[PDB]
């Protein structure tokens, strides 16, 4: 029995209604009347919890802003004035029919208005140094949207295959992302160059910022 | 207040096994049915077995049967599954689930414990402090990278726990050597560098690693 979300993902301001769809691939009702479908939401370092089931049947605690409804094939859950705690990864879920099984989730994302990144450079530390390599850290904090490019320059010249990023899970606090950006070079390589500069684009800044620093 | 509190998570070799442990408190532990859910590095959910009360039916999905056994010690409340012949496909988080049998929901879930089964041996990650500067600021930035090591997860805390508000752990990145590394960053007042004492906690069990980093302009 397979489950189909969308959309895959879901931007939507605060306040605002958002509206999840699940379908499965055969019918969900089992063979005594009840259909076992269940809304699941999992915040970032959190276990799912449980928000809905029995298609409508709010779970204990769960606000009055999230409904379920839909029939044997087609499930809707639907979230009013949607506010930043209530963002994650909002699954489905069926144990109608044997083995029980989850659709592959929803992110939900909360609009906001563009924000820049801080944008902060760390230099290898000198224990690093003697073991052998020099990473430096490029740090863009608490920025909007989540898109962001990271040019890394050594002495002015583009870098490439030698850096990697993540980016966090969307913030509650302000809706925002951050995003560590790493070069790692040989401790050789590293001291025979002079300028470490890490060039941001964002579509916060009018043009792009450069934080560098010198050996 | 009704919990669960997963255990015995690590790394393995392929075709080795390994048991999983969920200790429950505050609920009627022997009278309901309980699962075991993974989720997966991609995020996807799959439900993995469950035990009936009654101890005395047991289901598996059929990725997992013949492998892997659900069991319950009624006497101490503990769920545990046992996992023989894993595979790779077996590396994922493991949840612990109650599955109440009226409305057949999983209302109270473990905080996880991660499988990673892969033929490589652990690895303990450096730790390297990154100082607050006139390069990282009324705010200035500081932090922790933890470099080089494997499998997953480690943890980071600030102060021991004390410091919580402007922190960030980044999600792991591999690296071309297929070891992770990740960041563990956090904003305070720069006024506050002089006075203020600022240290990362961080743990690797798989190889017993265990460091405190003091980080300093």
């Amino acid at each position: 029995v397979l489950m189909t979300q969308t959309p895959l993902s879901l931007p939507v301001s605060l306040g605002d209604q958002a509206s999840i769809s699940c379908r499965s691939s055969q019918s969900i009702v089992h063979s005594n009347g009840n259909t076992f479908l269940e809304w699941y939401l999992q915040k970032p370092g959190q276990s799912p919890k449980l928000l809905i089931y029995k298609v409508s049947n709010r779970f204990s605690g769960v606000p009055d802003r999230f409904s379920g409804s839909g029939s044997g094939t087609d499930f809707t859950l639907k979230i009013s004035r949607v506010e930043a705690e209530d963002l994650g990864v909002y699954y489905c879920f069926q144990a109608s029919h044997v083995p029980p099984t989850f659709g592959s989730g929803t992110k939900l994302e909360i609009k906001r208005t563009v924000a820049a990144p801080s944008v902060f450079i760390f230099p290898p530390s000198d224990e690093q140094l003697k073991s052998g390599t020099a990473s430096v850290v490029c740090l863009l904090n608490n920025f909007y949207p989540r898109e962001a490019k990271v040019q890394w320059k050594v002495d002015n010249a583009l870098q490439s295959g030698n850096s990697q990023e993540s980016v966090t899970e969307q913030d509650s606090k302000d809706s925002t992302y951050s995003l560590s950006s790493t070069l790692t070079l040989s401790k050789a390589d590293y001291e025979k160059h002079k300028v470490y500069a890490c060039e941001v684009t964002h579509q916060g800044l009018s043009s792009p910022v450069t934080k560098s620093f010198n050996r | 207040e009704v919990k669960l509190v997963e255990s015995g998570g690590g790394l393995v070799k392929p075709g080795g096994s390994l048991k999983l442990s969920c200790a429950a408190s505050g609920f009627a532990f022997s009278t309901y049915d309980m699962s075991w859910i993974r989720q997966t590095p991609e995020k996807r959910l799959e439900w993995v077995a469950t035990i009936s009360s009654g101890g005395s039916y047991t289901y598996y999905p059929d990725s997992v049967k013949g492998r892997f056994t659900i069991s319950k010690d009624n006497a101490r409340n503990t769920l545990y599954l046992q996992m023989s012949s894993l595979r790779s496909g077996d590396t994922a988080l493991y949840y612990c689930t109650r599955f109440r049998y009226d409305g057949w929901y999983f209302d109270v879930w473990g905080q996880g414990t991660t499988v990673t089964v892969s033929s490589a041996s652990t690895k303990g990650p450096s730790v390297f402090p990154l100082a607050p500067s006139s390069k990282s600021t009324g705010t200035a930035a500081l932090g922790c990278l933890v470099k080089d090591y494997f499998p997953e997860p480690v943890t980071v805390s600030w102060n021991s726990g004390a410091l919580t508000s402007g922190v960030h752990t980044f999600p792991a990145v591999l690296q071309s050597s297929g070891l992770y590394s990740l960041s563990s960053v956090v904003t305070v007042p720069s006024s506050s560098l002089g006075t203020q004492t600022y240290i990362c906690n961080v743990n690797h069990k798989p190889s017993n690693t265990k460091v405190d980093k003091r980080v300093e302009p």
